[PDB]
RNA sequence: UCUCUUACUUUUAACCAGUGAAAUUGACCUGCCCGUGAGGCGGGCAUAACACAGCAAGACGAGACCCUAUGGAGCUUUAAUUUAUUAAUGCAAACACCUGCAUUAAAAAUUUCGGUUGGGGCGACCUCGGAGCAGAACCCAACCUCCGAGCAGUACAUGCUAAGACUUCACCAGUCAAAGCGAACCUCAAUUGAUCCAAUAACUUGACCAACGGAACAAGUUACCCUAGGGUAUCUACUUUAUUCCUCCCUGUACGAAAGGACAAGAGAAAUAAGG
RNA sequence: GCCUGGUGAUAGCUGGUUGUCCAAGAUAGAAUCUUAGUUCAACUUUAAAUUUGCCCACAGAACCAAAUCCCCUUGUAAAUUUAACUGUUAGUCCAAAGAGGAACAGCUCUUUGGACACUAGGAAAAAACCUUGUAGAGAGAGUAAAAAAUUUAACA
RNA sequence: ACCCCUAUACCUUCUGAUGAAUUAACUAGAAAUAACUUUGCAAGGAGAGCCAAAGCUAAGACCCCCGAAACCAGACGA
């Protein structure tokens, strides 16, 4: 401890105290770097290098739709709904050398990543998930042990409705009548001839979307999955059906 | 602590004890101590103080002959450094060169 | 203030009297110095302590060979009060690889390359 | 009754002595009055500080001082001099190291 | 009481017998003189060992005085902050008391009383710059020596950006700046103030916060102060080592020349000290 | 008042901090209701990465003494950066340059360098003067510093 | 055995007075953010939550004792 002072006695002052002059961490103006930090939305990146990597090693099956559950179960992307991740964003890294016909549902996507998927005969759409809904999507099995009926996912807030209703970034609430113009525009911009998805055999697979207010793929809101004896209990009351099919 | 600092003083006090005994024994033959030690070095007799003190006590004829060799060398030092210039060196004054 | 001392150049210019005193020739001078520390670096400034460490004279009464070039002479001029300098004279040649082990530097300043322990 | 005088040292003087390589914009020397003047490839700030305008090596010289004709102080100091009297000052130069670019082959059209 | 003390009795004492504490205590085989910085260190000197009784020169042992604490407590206020408490008013509520909200008083309550200082106080000061100290890269103190500053003036591209640097010995702050875009075709040394908070639609603005790295707002005093700190003898040593005044004589001679005027030695009488 | 509790009150202040052995290791400062203290720096320590560090030669650094900066060679072996932290600071004295004071002080304040807070020898004793450093045993040897020197006055 | 020679008690506080008669027993370094070392697994680690542009998991390894005047609440006391 050294010689007898205040640091030997055990009573050195708090961290940051500069002995009486105004401390470093207080001489400096407050600025809002971290002002609304816990309400900003976060999106884990998934590069196309990463997703080609998952498709090559059998971890993500591209002959099925790639929802967010399939990226979690292949352990391609770890997303945590606390710490307010709102899902995955596709990332243009590895756009050259991306050779996969795929159907991904990713909450944000850059133009060049949409171009790299849609070049190869792919489909991208950008869905939205509530924190509740996203949390049920990522780890679905600890939700079906919770006993609750499947809820309906909520529509975006007003900041994000102009995002998911645009056909340029492939919104899930946008027209399916404005999509060929946008696919045609990217195909003209980045110099590839736009293949028609209608011709090949995976088309019925490459067309499937779940509508808004549907969290899982083949299921519906209001159903109660009985994991134990492998059943699905469905409600038949009219008030519940007005509430769940809203 | 005294026990370890006394190693230095053991060596020191033995040496002054030997110089006292060589001094006494060489004063018996008229020499002084600096004369004896100097003019035995100058004869290439490199005996040390312990041995000279022990010869002084136990072998006083060898010690008398060493005092005779040292006083003879001392006089050749005198006579050599008196008649200066090129001359024959002293008999006991000669050195044995080692190569 | 106590400072580092420059020494003028007239101090290091020999006179023919000095060539009569010591054994030197101004033409054909000696190549190697023998330097020995004969005084302590304690109570001396830190720069002299350093120069003693550079010249390799940390132990006293131990000879060290140096070159007689102006750089080494500059360092020697800084600590010339702590050392002793003599010319390395070589009566026989510098030692070949045959005579490399059997040498001895004598007190005179000469380095003999055949060191028996027999009398002549 | 002597208050004041507690000001510290300005830490001025030469930052780059002669021979030193210098990049563009390095402050060569800060002075309080013109001890050194800007020579070739050396600029001056509002604080009379000499900085460098090219990359090269700093050199100090002694040159003839001929002030600007609109500088009535130094010009009035000139005309009082006798007929041989010529003022000198010490200047600082940066001798530029690099060439300012090379021609390189780009395409065989 | 004293000159100046003396005698005796009792007690105490000392010895013998019984009983039997305490403060104290680094270890001690515990000398003197000088010197150093003194039982112990240096130079000298001294020196068989051991009780018992004394003495009190030394060894070893509270009460003051000053300063300090971002330590307390008390007292006085025109220190600061309150009015919770009372007492009055006023207004509401209600049809004087009571309740609510203000306001003025008394009674108090809470908290404080910065720093520098050849111990402290008075005085003076507390930040920034120039010069000397500090002669020649940088830096360098003092209740050291001398000057100053807390602005003014001009311009409104005193626009925006940006390589590279300097930097008051940290940090914070400070400075310089090419190229570029846009245009034309700052002087001075210092000339100053963080954060939070306010004011403002915004751009911006806000302290002699001068104790000048600034606590959002707190005085005097205490010899009543208080606390924490800083400046009955154990040992050594010791306990039986003839002056002066006056008188007288020599002599009122010596000496001087008159005035003057001896010594010495002797007798006296005193006084003190020493020993009886 | 006194007792119990809050209460292990608080104390930048005093006092105290328990096996062994080795190693590396001491003196710029800036702020502060601050000078009995802390924070940053400087110095110190370990680990790591790398590449230079130290000594230095010419040349060079302003007008109104001693030296220093800069610096290739050379002699050496360190330095910087990265990571992680503690601790230390009114130092004292001597030599030198000065300031205040009485050209007093074991007085006060700066600067440069030593030494001391690290060993041993010497100087009477002896922190700081001189010699000397790196650790053990030896009944060997060579050395270093190292001992104060003085004695007087006739006159033509 | 002593005599000879050498040798200014220990702690602590200062750049260089304090406390201790003596013995026995009792009596004072408590935290794993980050870094480091060692494993595991590794674009993933972790037995949910958390981190991840070689990381993550686990462990090891760092933070004292005594001492006021006081203040407040409730009792007990003439
Ligand atoms: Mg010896
Ligand atoms: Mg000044
Ligand atoms: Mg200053
Ligand atoms: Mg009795
Ligand atoms: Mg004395
Ligand atoms: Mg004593
Ligand atoms: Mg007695
Ligand atoms: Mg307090
Ligand atoms: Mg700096
Ligand atoms: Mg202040
Ligand atoms: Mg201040
Ligand atoms: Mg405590
Ligand atoms: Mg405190
Ligand atoms: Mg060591
Ligand atoms: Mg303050
Ligand atoms: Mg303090
Ligand atoms: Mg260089
Ligand atoms: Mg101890
Ligand atoms: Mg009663």
């Amino acid at each position: 401890r050294g010689h007898k002072g205040e640091r030997q006695r055990g009573t050195r002052p708090r961290l940051g105290f500069e002995g009486g002059q105004t401390p470093f961490y207080i001489r400096i103006p407050k600025y809002g770097f971290n002002e609304g930090h816990s309400f900003r939305r976060q999106y884990k990146p998934l590069s196309l290098n990463r997703l080609q990597y998952l498709i090559d090693l059998g971890r993500v099956d591209p002959s099925q739709p790639i929802d967010l559950t399939q990226l979690v179960n292949g352990r391609g992307v770890t997303i945590q709904p606390l710490k307010r991740d709102y899902g995955v964003q596709l990332v243009e890294e590895g756009a050259d050398t991306f050779t996969a016909k795929v159907n991904i549902e990713v909450q944000l996507a850059s133009e060049l990543a949409i171009a790299a998927i849609e070049k190869n005969g792919g489909v991208v759409t950008t869905a939205f998930y509530d924190p509740r809904s996203l949390d049920i999507v990522c780890k679905p099995v600890p939700f079906f042990l919770r006993g609750q009926p499947i809820p309906k996912r909520m529509l975006p807030p007003e900041e994000l409705v102009p995002y998911y209703t645009d056909a340029k970034n492939r919104g899930y609430l946008a027209d399916p009548a404005k999509f060929p113009e946008a696919r045609l525009e990217l195909a003209r911009k980045y110099g590839y001839i736009l293949p028609d998805i209608t011709k090949d055999e995976l088309f019925k697979m490459l067309c499937t979307r779940k509508d808004p207010r549907q969290i899982f793929f083949g299921l519906a809101p209001g159903w109660v999955v009985n994991m134990a004896d492998k059943k699905i209990l469905k409600p038949t009351d009219e008030n519940l059906l007005k509430y769940y099919t809203s | 602590v005294k026990c370890t600092k006394a190693r230095y003083l053991k060596k020191k006090n033995m040496r002054t004890l030997w110089i006292n005994r060589i001094t006494a024994a060489s004063q018996e033959h008229g020499l002084k101590y600096p004369a004896l030690i100097g003019n035995l070095v100058k004869c290439q007799v490199e005996l040390n103080r312990k041995v000279l003190a022990d010869l002084a006590i136990y072998e006083p004829k060898t010690f008398k002959s060493l005092a005779a060799l040292a006083s003879r060398r001392r006089h050749e030092g005198f006579a050599a450094a008196l008649g200066d210039g090129k001359e024959p060196e002293g008999i006991f004054s000669r050195v044995v060169q080692y190569h | 203030k106590f400072t580092r001392s420059r020494i003028p150049e007239k101090v290091f210019q020999a006179s023919p009297e000095d060539h009569e005193k010591y054994g030197g020739d101004p033409q054909n001078p000696h190549k190697l110095h023998i330097v020995t520390r004969i005084k302590s670096t304690r109570r001396r400034p830190y720069w002299e302590k350093d120069i003693i460490k550079m010249l390799g004279l940390e132990k006293a009464h131990t000879p060290q060979v140096h070159k007689n070039i102006p750089s080494v002479n500059a360092k020697l001029k800084v600590v010339k009060h702590l050392i002793r300098i003599k010319p390395l004279k070589l009566p026989q040649g510098l030692p070949a690889e045959e005579n490399m082990s059997n040498t001895c530097l004598k007190s005179t300043g000469e380095l003999v390359v055949q060191w028996h322990l027999k009398p002549v | 009754k002597n208050l004041g005088g507690k000001s510290s040292g300005r830490r001025q003087g030469i930052k780059k002595m002669e021979g030193h390589y210098v990049h563009a914009g390095n402050i060569i020397a800060t002075q309080r009055h013109f001890r050194w003047h800007p020579g070739a490839h050396v600029g001056v700030g509002k604080n009379k500080c000499l900085y460098a305008l090219e990359e090269g090596i700093v050199r100090y010289t002694k040159e003839v001082y001929v002030p600007h004709p609109r500088n009535t102080e130094a010009v009035d100091l000139i005309t009082r001099l006798p007929k041989g009297a010529v003022l000198y000052k010490t200047f600082v130069h940066v001798v530029p190291a690099k060439p300012e670019g090379t021609f390189k082959l780009v395409a065989m059209l």
